C-alpha cells in the first residue's frame, strides 16, 4: 500500500467545499436544456436594473402605496430640502428594500458608482428645475441649499425628456464599503432641493409627485456573502 | 422619428403618434419551434393570420380610488375567436404576445401607470386558514381580469368559502415589494410623456410547449404609480390589446368545456 | 366541512367489506396523515390504522387500508362478529386544522 | 392513564372542564379535546400544547371556548363560556402520543391521538 | 471574460455640447447606461476589481439545511414501535434556501446531498448503547413507502441507499438534474386538472400552484440496530448544495414572511417597512 | 489525463475520478455577458448621448 498521512481538516464538513462525490443515479440520461430567454450569468446584471425607492416612511403612510411618492407643490420658494437619503444601501431603511438593497444585503462589501434617476409625473404644462446633490461624508449634513451647492450636483430641467440621472462617483477611503452602519465607511448624503419652484398654470393640479430609482453602473462589484436579515421563521 | 409607430399583425393595424420605443422582453423576438427543441412528434398547426391579430379586452375605468388591475394570458384571450377555439381544441400550444396598452389624456392631466409583464404571476388567496385553495373559476377570470385591493381581508365563513384571490397592491399580489417589480419587463405610461406602451413578450416556460388551458405563462399588471388627478373624481379609460405571435398548436382532441358558471 | 362517509354497511361473517372516506383536494388528497378509529358502543375510541396503511400492535391483520386520490378506504377481509361498531375517519386540513368523518355503523348479519 | 373531571348540568351559563395527566405525557406531548354528541360522531374542539403553551381552536368553537394549563398539577382546563342546548354532549380529553412516520413541515413530527380519557357528559 | 477586471474609467474633460447623456426616459423601459465619465470630470484609473464573487455559481455555493428529521430506537420492554421517519423532498420549508431560489423563476441544478447525524439519550442511563448504523433510502415516486421498520421494502432491490456509521465523516451523495421538464419551476401559475361541465365538483378540483404532488421522491431513514435496552434518539440534518446551476428569469425577492408552500401571506404580518422621515438623514 | 488551470493571484491540477458528470467539482471559470438583454431591451439601438425620445 501507498504510505499516506492525514492532515488536519480530515473528516470535516465544510459547507462551501468543492469536492467530488459519487452519484446516486449512475448512467442517468439528463434532459437537454433549451434556449429559454433571460439567462443571467452574474447577479450584478440584476443590480444594474432600475428599482424604485420607498421615500416617505411616515407612520401615517408607511406600508401603503403612498410610500413611493414624493409630493411637490407650487408653494413659494424655500431652501428646505425636498428629500434626504442616508446613502447606506443595505442599512438605510429606504434603500434596503430596493433590489440593489436586497442584493447588497446578501453581500458584506460593495464598490462602484450608483445611478440615481428621478422621474417627473406631473402635467406637461408644469415646468421647473430641481437640484439633485451628493455630499461626501465628513461634514455637517446639508439642511439648506447654500450648503448643498458646494457638493457634486446636477441641475435638472423638467422639459420634454422626462427623467434625469445623477451618477454618484466612487469617492471612498477604502476600496470596498461595508454594508452595515459603521461610521468608518459611511457613504455620505443625497438630497434634492428646489432651484426655483415648480410653476404651473391655472386649471391644473397644484400638487405633483416624483418617483426615484436606483441602479448600479458597470463598475460595480460585491465580494463576500452572508445571510440576509430581512426574513425570519417562527417556531 | 421615434415617437410614431405602426404595428401590423394580420388584418389588424395599430398606429400611435406618442409611443415610446417598444420593449422586446428579455431580448428575444418570438419564434417558432426549432427542430432541435421540439418534444412532440405530431405535426404542429401554425394558424398564422387566423390568430396573429390584435384582440381588445374590456376597457377598465381609472379613477382616484382605483388601485390597479391584472390579467392572465392566454386566459384573457379564451373568448377571442379562432385563438380561443384553437386553445379549446388542442392539448398543447405556445405563442408569444404583443401587449399594447392605450391610455390617452390631455396635457393638463397628470398620472403614471406601470405596465408590468410577469412570468408565472401567482397570487395570494383569501383564506388565511387554507393555503392554495383558489378555485379555477375564480383564478381565471377571462377578459374582465381582476382588481388589486389596498388591504387584506380573509373570509371568516369557513362553512362556505369564497376561494378567491386577495391581492394586496403594494405587495404585488405575491408578497414582493412593488418597487422591485421593475426587474420584470416593463414600460411606464406617463401621461405627459407617452399615451401608450408596447411590450413584445416571447414564450417563456420550462417546457418547449405546454397545456394552455391548465397553465398561464405571462401575467400583465397595470398599477397606478402616481394617482390620476385633474382640476375639479376624473375618469379616463384604459384599453388593453393583445396579439399572439408565432402561435403553434399540437395535439388535436375533442373540445374541452371548462366549468365556469 | 366534515369528511364524507356512508351511513351504514351490512354483511354476513366471512365477507370482505370496505368502508370509504372521501374528502376534498386537501385532507386525504395532499396530506398523508389519514387515520381510522374504532368505537364499540359505550367505549372510548381506539386507533386501528394510524398512517395510511400502517397498523398499531394489538390490531389484527384483517384490517387494511388504501389511498386513491381524494378518497381513502378501510377494508376488512374476513369480517367477524366482534368487529361490529362505529368506524371514524380522521385527517388534517391544510393549515393546522383537524377534521373527523361522519362515521359509519357496521352491522354483522 | 388520564383522569377526566366532573359532570355538570346548568343551562345557558358557562361550564368548566378539567383533565389531569401524568407528568411525562403532560410535558412532552399535545392534548386534544373532542366532543361526542349522541349519535352525531366525533368533532374536534382544539389543542393544548403545554410544552409551549400554544393553543389552536376550531372555527366552530373559537367564539366560545378558552383553554389553559397548570404545570404544577400537570393539569389542563377548558372553559366553554356560553352553551346552547346543542352543546349537551359527551366530551373527551385525549393525549396524542403515537408518532407518524411522515415529517410534518420539514422540522416537526406529527402525533395522532392514541390515549383517551374516561370523558364527561354535560347537559344544558 | 470570466474573472477579468472591470472596464477602466477613461479621463474626461469639461464639456459644452449638444450631447446630453444626463437626460433619459424611464418610460421606454431602458436604463440609461451611463458611466461616471459622462457627467463628472473623471481622472484615469486602472480598475482591479472583479465580479467573480457575484457569479451565479458563486452565489449558490453555500450549502443550506432543508430538513431536521427524527428517528429513535425504542427500549425493548416498551410496547411502542420504533419510529422510522419519512420525508417528502422539497426546498420550500426552510426560508433561506427558498428565498435564494425564489430570486429566479426557472432553474436547473445538480444536487449534492449531505447528511449530518447526531444522537442523544433520553432516559436515566440504565445501560449504554453501542455505535448505531443508519440506513438512508431514496424512494422515487410511486415506489412503496415503508410501513414498518422491518418491512420488506428496506431490502434495497432497486432503490439507492446509504449506510452511515456514527462517528464517521458526514455522508455525501450527488444526484443529477432529475426534473422531468427542461428546468425546475419554482412557481407554477396553473392547476393540475381542469374542472369540466360534465364532471362532478368533487372530481374536478385541484390545488392552485402545486404543479405536482410528488416532485422529487421520498427519503426514508431507519436505525438498523435491534431494540437496545434503553432509548436512544437521533436527528438527521440534510444539507443541499446546488452544483452547475443555471437560472433563467429574475424576480423580486420575497418581502413578507412565508406561509405554506404557496405564495400566500398571513394576516396581520403585512408590514415590511418601518417608520422614518422624508427629511431626516 | 489531468486538467491544469492557472489560479488568479501558478497552476492547479484537477482529475475527474468518476465518469458521471454530476460527480464533478464546480470548475468555476464561468463566462460573463453583456447586461443589455435586461438593461437595454428596446427595439432600436440606444445611442446614449442622443435624446432617448425623438
Amino acid at each position: 500500500g501507498l504510505p499516506v498521512m492525514n492532515t488536519p481538516g480530515s473528516n470535516q464538513y465544510l459547507t462551501a467545499d468543492n469536492f467530488q462525490s459519487p452519484c446516486a443515479l449512475p448512467e442517468f440520461d439528463v434532459t437537454p436544456p433549451i434556449d429559454i430567454p433571460g439567462e443571467v450569468k452574474n447577479m450584478m446584471e440584476l443590480a444594474e436594473i432600475d428599482t424604485m425607492i420607498p421615500f416617505d416612511l411616515s407612520a401615517k403612510k408607511k406600508n401603503t402605496m403612498e410610500m413611493y411618492r414624493v409630493r411637490l407643490s407650487d408653494k413659494p420658494h424655500t431652501d428646505d430640502p425636498i428629500l434626504c437619503l442616508s446613502l447606506s444601501p443595505a442599512s438605510d431603511p429606504r434603500l434596503s428594500h430596493t433590489m440593489l438593497g436586497e442584493i447588497l444585503n446578501y453581500y458584506t462589501h460593495w464598490a462602484g458608482s450608483l445611478k440615481f434617476t428621478f422621474l417627473f409625473c406631473g402635467s406637461m404644462m408644469a415646468t421647473g428645475k430641481l437640484l439633485v446633490s451628493y455630499a461626501p461624508p465628513g461634514a455637517d449634513p446639508p439642511k439648506k441649499r447654500k450648503e448643498a451647492m458646494l457638493g457634486t450636483h446636477v441641475i435638472w430641467d423638467i422639459g420634454l425628456q422626462s427623467s434625469c440621472t445623477m451618477v454618484v462617483p466612487w469617492i471612498s477611503n477604502t476600496t470596498y464599503r461595508q454594508t452595515i452602519d459603521d461610521s468608518f465607511t459611511e457613504g455620505g448624503y443625497i438630497s434634492v432641493f428646489y432651484q426655483t419652484r415648480i410653476v404651473v398654470p391655472l386649471s391644473t393640479p397644484r400638487e405633483m409627485d416624483i418617483l426615484g430609482f436606483v441602479s448600479a453602473c458597470n463598475d460595480f462589484s460585491v465580494r463576500l456573502m452572508r445571510d440576509t436579515t430581512h426574513i425570519e421563521q417562527k417556531a | 422619428s421615434d415617437r410614431v409607430l405602426q404595428l401590423t399583425l394580420g388584418n389588424s393595424t395599430i398606429t400611435t403618434q406618442e409611443a415610446a420605443n417598444s420593449v422586446v422582453a428579455y431580448g428575444r423576438w418570438p419564434e417558432y419551434l426549432r427542430d432541435s427543441e421540439a418534444n412532440p412528434v405530431d405535426q404542429p398547426t401554425e394558424p398564422d393570420v387566423a390568430a396573429c391579430r390584435f384582440y381588445t379586452l374590456d376597457t377598465v375605468s381609472w379613477t382616484k380610488e382605483s388601485r390597479g388591475w391584472w390579467w392572465k394570458l392566454p386566459d384573457a384571450l379564451r373568448d377571442m375567436g379562432l385563438f380561443g377555439q384553437n386553445m379549446y381544441y388542442h392539448y398543447l400550444g405556445r405563442s408569444g404576445y404583443t401587449v399594447h396598452v392605450q391610455c390617452n389624456a390631455s396635457k393638463f392631466h397628470q398620472g403614471a401607470l406601470g405596465v408590468f409583464a410577469v412570468p408565472e404571476m401567482c397570487l395570494a388567496g383569501d383564506s388565511n386558514t387554507t393555503t392554495m385553495h383558489t378555485s379555477y373559476q375564480n383564478a381565471n377570470p377571462g377578459e374582465k381580469g381582476g382588481t388589486f385591493t389596498g388591504t387584506f381581508t380573509p373570509d371568516d365563513n369557513q362553512t362556505s368559502p369564497a376561494r378567491r384571490f386577495c391581492p394586496v397592491d403594494y405587495l404585488f399580489g405575491n408578497g414582493t415589494l412593488l418597487g422591485n417589480a421593475f426587474v420584470f419587463p416593463h414600460q411606464i405610461i406617463n401621461l405627459r410623456t407617452n399615451n401608450c406602451a408596447t411590450l413584445v413578450l416571447p414564450y417563456v416556460n420550462s417546457l418547449s410547449i405546454d397545456s394552455m388551458v391548465k397553465h398561464n405563462n405571462w401575467g400583465i399588471a397595470i398599477l397606478p404609480l402616481a394617482p390620476l388627478n385633474f382640476a375639479s373624481s376624473p375618469e379616463i379609460p384604459i384599453t388593453l390589446t393583445i396579439a399572439p405571435m408565432c402561435c403553434e398548436f399540437n395535439g388535436l382532441r375533442n373540445i374541452t368545456l371548462p366549468r365556469l358558471q | 366541512s366534515a369528511l364524507t362517509q356512508p351511513a351504514s354497511v351490512s354483511g354476513s361473517p366471512g365477507q370482505s367489506i370496505t368502508i370509504s372516506c372521501t374528502g376534498t383536494i386537501t385532507d386525504i388528497g395532499y396530506y398523508n396523515y389519514v387515520s381510522w378509529y374504532q368505537q364499540h358502543p359505550g367505549k372510548a375510541p381506539k386507533l386501528i390504522i394510524f398512517d395510511v396503511t400502517n397498523r398499531p400492535s394489538g390490531v389484527s391483520d384483517r384490517f387494511s387500508g388504501s389511498k386513491s386520490g381524494n378518497t381513502a378506504s378501510l377494508t376488512i377481509s374476513g369480517l367477524q362478529a366482534e368487529d361490529e361498531g362505529d368506524y371514524y375517519c380522521f385527517s388534517h386540513r391544510s393549515n393546522n386544522i383537524r377534521v373527523f368523518g361522519g362515521g359509519t355503523k357496521l352491522t354483522v348479519l | 392513564l388520564v383522569q377526566s373531571g366532573a359532570e355538570l348540568k346548568k343551562p345557558g351559563a358557562s361550564v368548566k372542564f378539567s383533565c389531569q395527566a401524568s407528568g411525562f405525557t403532560f410535558t412532552t406531548y399535545d392534548i386534544h379535546w373532542v366532543r361526542q354528541a349522541p349519535g352525531q360522531g366525533l368533532e374536534w374542539m382544539g389543542m393544548i400544547s403545554p410544552s409551549r403553551d400554544s393553543t389552536i381552536y376550531a372555527q366552530k368553537f373559537q367564539g366560545r371556548v378558552t383553554m389553559t394549563s397548570d404545570t404544577s398539577t400537570s393539569t389542563v382546563y377548558m372553559e366553554l363560556t356560553s352553551l346552547r342546548s346543542e352543546d349537551t354532549a359527551l366530551y373527551y380529553c385525549a393525549t396524542a402520543s403515537r408518532p407518524s412516520a411522515w415529517v410534518f413541515r420539514s422540522l416537526y413530527t406529527y402525533y395522532y391521538m392514541d390515549v383517551w380519557g374516561t370523558g364527561t357528559t354535560v347537559t344544558v | 471574460t470570466s474573472r477579468d477586471a472591470l472596464p477602466n474609467t477613461e479621463a474626461s474633460g469639461p464639456a459644452h455640447s449638444k450631447e446630453i447623456p444626463a437626460l433619459t426616459a424611464v418610460e421606454t423601459g431602458a436604463t440609461n447606461p451611463l458611466v461616471p465619465s459622462d457627467t463628472v470630470q473623471t481622472r484615469h484609473v486602472v480598475q482591479h476589481r472583479s465580479r467573480s464573487e457575484s457569479s451565479i455559481e458563486s452565489f449558490f455555493a453555500r450549502g443550506a439545511c432543508v430538513a431536521i428529521i427524527t428517528v429513535d430506537n425504542s427500549a425493548s420492554t416498551k410496547n411502542k414501535d420504533k419510529l422510522f421517519t419519512v420525508w417528502k423532498i422539497t426546498y420550500k420549508d426552510t426560508v433561506q434556501l427558498r428565498r435564494k431560489l425564489e430570486f429566479f423563476t426557472y432553474s436547473r441544478f445538480d444536487m449534492e446531498f449531505t447528511f449530518v447525524v447526531t444522537a442523544n439519550f433520553t432516559e436515566t442511563n440504565n445501560g449504554h448503547a453501542l455505535n448505531q448504523v443508519y440506513q438512508i433510502m431514496y424512494v422515487p415516486p410511486g415506489a412503496p413507502v415503508p410501513e414498518k421498520w422491518d418491512d420488506y421494502t428496506w431490502q434495497t432491490s432497486s432503490n439507492p441507499s446509504i449506510f452511515y456509521t456514527y462517528g464517521t465523516a458526514p455522508a455525501r451523495i450527488s444526484v443529477p438534474y432529475v426534473g422531468i421538464s427542461n428546468a425546475y419551476s419554482h412557481f407554477y401559475d396553473g392547476f393540475s386538472k381542469v374542472p369540466l361541465k360534465d364532471q362532478s365538483a368533487a372530481l374536478g378540483d385541484s390545488l392552485y400552484g402545486a404543479a405536482s404532488l410528488n416532485d422529487f421522491g421520498i427519503l426514508a431513514v431507519r436505525v438498523v440496530n435491534d431494540h437496545n435496552p434503553t432509548k436512544v434518539t437521533s436527528k438527521i440534518r440534510v444539507y443541499l448544495k446546488p452544483k452547475h446551476i443555471r437560472v433563467w428569469c429574475p424576480r423580486p425577492p420575497r418581502a413578507v414572511a412565508y406561509y405554506g408552500p404557496g405564495v400566500d401571506y398571513k394576516d396581520g404580518t403585512l408590514t415590511p417597512l418601518s417608520t422614518k422621515d422624508l427629511t431626516t438623514y | 489525463g489531468a486538467q491544469v488551470s492557472s489560479q488568479k493571484v501558478i497552476n492547479y491540477t484537477t482529475i475527474n475520478y468518476y465518469r458521471d458528470s454530476a460527480s464533478n467539482a464546480a470548475s468555476k471559470q464561468d463566462f460573463s455577458q453583456d447586461p443589455s438583454k435586461f438593461t437595454e431591451p428596446i427595439k432600436d439601438v440606444l445611442i446614449k448621448t442622443s435624446p432617448m425620445l425623438n
